[PDB]
RNA sequence: UAAUAACCGCAACAGGUCUCCAAGAAGCAAAAUCUUUAGUUAAAUAGAAUAACGCAGGUAAGGGAAGUCGGCAACAUAGCUCUGUAAGUUAGCAAGAAAGAGUAGCUCUGGUGAUUAUCGAAUCAGAACUUUAAAGGUUAGGGG
RNA sequence: GUCAUCUAAUUAGUGACGCGCAUGAAUGGAUCACCGUGAUUCCCACUGUCCCUAUCUGCAAUCUAGUGAAACCACAGUCAA
RNA sequence: UGUCGGCUCUUCCUAUCCAUUUCAAGCAGAAUUGAAAAAAGGUAUGAUUGUUCACCAUUUAAUAGGGAACGUGAGCUGGGUUUAGACCGUCGUGAGACAGGUUAGUUUUACCCUACCGUUUCGGUAGAUUUUCAAAGUAUUUAGAUAGUAGCACAACUCAGUACGAGAGGAACCGUUGUGUCACGCCACUGGAUUAUUCAAUUAUUUGAUCAAAUAGUGUUGAGAAUCUAACACGUGUUGAAAUAAUGGCUGAAAGCCUCUCAAGCCAGAAUUUCGUCUAGAUGAAUACUUUGUCUUUUUCUUGUUACUUUAGUACAAUUGAAAAU
RNA sequence: CUGUUGCUUAUAGACGAUGGCAUCAGAAAUCGGUGUUGUAAGCUUUAGAGUUUCUUAAUCAAUACUCUCGGGUAUUGAAUG
RNA sequence: GACCUUAAAGGUCACCA
């Protein structure tokens, strides 16, 4: 369901990385389990960034969402990533989104500011965001 | 047994053996191929390596993503002073290769040139190219220097000017010149001899040989770094913690029964001072006669093209130079053997127009805010001395 | 663009933003300058800050 | 089986 | 002499071998750290350069055991005061459970006596003001 | 072993079931409060264990002046078949 | 002859999992299935187990199978197995046994030869005599027998909801733009280390106090230039010609027809080979200067080389050796 | 010619090697540029919560104002003269 | 698999590495 291609973002997630969930689902915090698209390499751990749908496990949260696999988009991290025009950038905690596999978010409201490169890659993230940043 | 898992191999086998190199200059291994059907011109040139600096570029290129207000890009620096032709050598083609005919020298020669015949010049007699010069116009050896001509004419392939840069024009320490053979492609070798007779004792400057958005390729010598272990110069896996004797090395150096090392095993040994070629370098400023400022079409301050405080461990430019894409090898100082690009590249990001926004002049120690030294005391003001 | 915490000019293709969680986002021109905001030190009381030497003269 | 190990000293009274 | 050179270990061996006397700071403390009286500056050689690989001591962006047989190693908690403290239980304990707050400097205020107005003790409590907001130099529990 | 639970995932742990190769009552049976430089599993916190390596210091190693051993040694020391 | 597995690392096999090129299908499209050329490049992350093996949860273009003393312990580890302590069950009268289970149990030496990786020193290639020449010494500019070899893969836009198909569904070639990895680099911007014990602050002790320090083997904390560095920053490897393999064909006999040829002769066709390009590199070549012009041997000076010095000996211009192709 | 030697020499480096200069050589101060930290020491702002001695004089007082965009450091592997 | 016993069925052994 993503829109276009995406520059080179400095992945400071890992595999088993702990994100927040800023929709308003009811799942608290996640735990990153597999990235998607992710070209695997020997003892490397999967790695994520802005605008990454990642596959993740929800540990913390109401019973129809804990203890399940589900699948996300990181919309802001803690890891510092350069913009190509010379913008260095970072966020104040690293928080995602529940999505589906066409693209469309579970939940109807984000919390907090959402980047640009994951509200340009996911149209329907960018709608339901306060701000872009 | 097999490897219970597969991984590429560390280190490239196309740089094997890792010898570091005698002389600080890089000889290219080839140059462009040889067209008939156009004028003489030159096919290289050699510059010093000042340092780096970062300008931000106006996107050209359609159909791209990129910011419409420019992209942050590295640029290398390379102070590039007029050489001095100093005389041509013609080149056989034999069933071994290229074989040097002769070569033919001028009438003046710099003593930067002679320096590179000897030793230990303070104690040389300092007599090169002596009898050269004394008997220059005499009838017995004008009559050879014609032979030397006409011999070339009829029996060689390949001409090459043996240039030399004046390293008087740099902050360098060093008084003996560098030297470099640039071959000429064009037109047969009667007009490209002809070419070359016209260059003897001029000088030759970069704009003639270079272009505008031109993308070149380079031979430097590397920065050296010494005897490494074999993390470094490979980039094997460090070994866990636990680890008896060290952590820092290749465990297992080989099986059994090929009963010896491999050469292919990763081993400690140099790193550094190797030659290496980069190929398609893209040229942003040609700093040669209104361009060897640092001003742009947008940013219309005056200003040159060395950062406040002088180029770090370099000093400053003062003469043409050359804005290349990107890094180069070797650190500041070194010597740059470019030469036009063997496989010209077609792409569209190669063809691209370069419109260059902002070219940073801050000084390249610590964090600095300033472009010109002249706007750090308008905004600082006047301080307790020069008030006082 | 200008400093959060010091009040200087940022020079282009330097610095580095910081967004916080309450849609407000700054740029510091330095980690000097960076670190003094997150130890919340007023630039009122920090003698060499642009912020400082409009207030007093 | 096949077991491993030793160690000894003295090195006579010289 | 009575021991990092006089004793026992092949020796001027980082091992071992019973006692007496015992200053100041700071602190609950014969603790760590610094100093006075006394002792010594030599105790299996040094100088230059500052490669790899080491032994000893360290730090590190983002993530946080995904490494590994296994949180091995290291990080982390750490003093004192006040509030608070569960299941279980042999009813004694668990318990410093767990968890939270305070702590600096300076200028002051008050309580605790002796002797019959003068003299004296470190201890506790409280209040304004200031700053780089305070046990942490050293010493100093990770918890369930 | 079968059923639950712990995990995204459990030859691990825990709670149950019991025709138990071959449990069982001073060869002591069942039970655990406090205790343990005992064995095992799971959480929180923390972190170079790891992603993935970078870098700093002292002592060595390197070179030199003086001094100066030992293990080992049929003869020796380039490969393929 | 140190006996399992794992970790690290290199190479090799193809009975090939992916990528490339083809043929076949009960191949309409998509997804597939069988086979050929091809081993140059890739082939992952975790829960449980000492495990090899296995079974689950993911991700990927794919998560193929194997060898090298069942590769690899003076490479690591010591989890298991496999001494000596201890416990249980069964067996034995007993000492004791158990491919029955559990727990605790020292992992020594390279300074030798070679191999490999780097790094020095000495030696050096035979047949030209147009003095505009020939040779030796020193130095630069070049040269390139040989050896290695490097770039891969994916995604998005458009093609296009098009081809095909009743519908459901549903492509590809050119072109454009990015990402990941590998390799080579590099210090501008961003980040990290920091004994410039830089600047500042501050706890304890000592200088009578202030200043200024010292001590706590770097007291500690904040900022911290330089240098080094990023898996954390960023550049290049989008690159050109020819010949090919499997296969598809052209002309065309054998064999009056047919046939791509177990015939002669050609064309198209691969992540293929060779040029071109990159790195190391042998005998070499040109030029500058110093010389010598029939020649060396043995001594001898120099850090070393050439020229050079002395005593003798030797030769002295003049008929050699070319068709090519079939 | 070449090597040693010197610049406690660098674009180099374990040692050799490699690269540069060697009297228009070199080295060193100082000065300017350029960076880092955060406003030196002495005296003055009822500064200043309050205290004491006076009897509106002083004294003590964390911290704080002006001189002060100050002072200090800055090649050691920074750039000029 | 080997030994034994019953009218196919059982019972004991199957060890050192």
């Amino acid at each position: 369901g993503r829109q276009g291609n995406k520059f080179r973002v400095t992945c400071g997630l890992n595999n088993a990385s702990t994100v927040n969930c800023a929709d308003n689902t009811g799942a608290k915090t996640l735990t990153i389990i597999s990235v998607k698209g992710f070209h695997g390499r020997l003892n490397r751990l999967p790695r994520a960034g802005c605008g990454d749908m990642v596959v993740a496990t929800c540990k913390k949260g109401k019973p129809e969402y804990r203890k399940k696999m589900h699948t996300a988009v990181i919309i802001r991290q803690r890891r510092t990533w350069r913009r190509k025009d010379g913008v260095t950038l970072y966020f104040e905690d690293n928080a995602a989104v529940i999505v589906n596999m066409k693209g469309e978010m579970k939940g109807s409201a984000i919390t907090g500011p959402v980047s640009k490169e994951s509200a340009d890659l996911w149209p329907k993230i960018s709608s339901n965001a306060p701000t872009i940043v | 047994s097999h490897r219970k898992f597969e991984a590429p191999r560390h280190g490239s086998l196309a740089f094997h053996p890792r010898k570091r190199v005698h002389k600080v200059r890089a000889t290219v291994s080839a140059f462009p191929k040889d067209n008939a059907a156009e004028k003489p011109h030159l096919t290289g040139f050699l510059g010093f390596k000042a340092g780096m600096t970062h300008v931000i570029r106006e996107v050209k290129r359609t159909n791209t993503k990129l910011p419409k207000d420019g992209v942050l890009e590295p640029v290398t620096i390379i102070e590039t002073p007029p050489m001095v032709v100093a005389g041509f050598v013609g080149y056989k083609k034999t069933t071994t290769g290229l074989k040097p005919i002769t070569a033919v020298f001028a009438e003046h020669i710099a003593d930067e040139f002679k320096r590179r015949y000897t030793k230990k010049w303070y104690k040389n007699t300092k007599n090169q190219f002596a009898v050269h010069t004394e008997k220059y116009n005499d009838v017995k050896a004008k009559s050879k220097r014609e032979r030397q001509i006409r011999l070339i004419k009829n029996r060689c392939d390949v001409v090459r000017v043996i240039a030399h840069t004046q390293m008087a024009l740099v902050p360098l320490k060093q008084k003996k010149a560098e030297v470099m053979e640039i071959q000429i492609n064009g037109g047969s070798i009667a007009e490209k001899v002809d070419f070359a007779v016209s260059l003897l004792e001029k000088q030759i400057s970069v704009n003639s040989v270079f272009g505008t958005d031109e993308c070149i390729d380079v031979c430097s010598v590397t920065k050296g770094h010494g005897y490494n272990g074999v993390i470094k110069r490979f980039g094997v896996r460090h070994l866990p913690r636990k680890t008896h004797r060290g952590l820092r090395k290749v465990a297992c150096v080989g099986a059994w029964h090929p009963a010896r090392v491999s050469w292919t095993v990763a081993r400690a040994g140099q790193m550094g001072f190797f030659k290496r070629t980069e190929v398609n370098k893209k040229i942003y400023r040609l700093g040669c006669g209104d361009l060897k400022n640092a001003k742009t079409e947008f940013d219309i301050t005056e200003k040159g093209i060395t950062p406040m405080g002088g180029f770090p461990h370099y000093g400053v430019v003062k003469n043409d130079f050359l804005m290349i894409k990107g890094t180069v090898a070797g650190i500041r100082r070194r010597v740059i053997s470019l030469r036009k690009a063997c496989f010209p590249s077609t792409t569209r990001t190669a063809q691209e127009q370069i419109v260059l926004k902002f070219i940073d002049t801050s000084s390249k120690y610590g964090h600095s805010r300033f472009q010109t030294t002249t706007e750090k005391k308008a905004r600082m003001g006047p301080m307790k001395k020069d008030l006082e | 663009q200008v400093c959060a915490f010091s009040g200087f000019k940022i020079p282009v293709a330097k610095g580095r933003k910081y967004v916080r969680l309450d849609l407000k986002s700054f740029t510091f021109i330095n980690k000097k300058s960076l670190m003094q905001f997150l130890r919340k030190t007023n630039p009122r009381k920090v003698f060499w800050t642009a912020i400082y030497r409009q207030l007093n003269k | 089986x096949r077991x491993x190990x030793x160690x000894x000293x003295x090195x006579x009274x010289x």
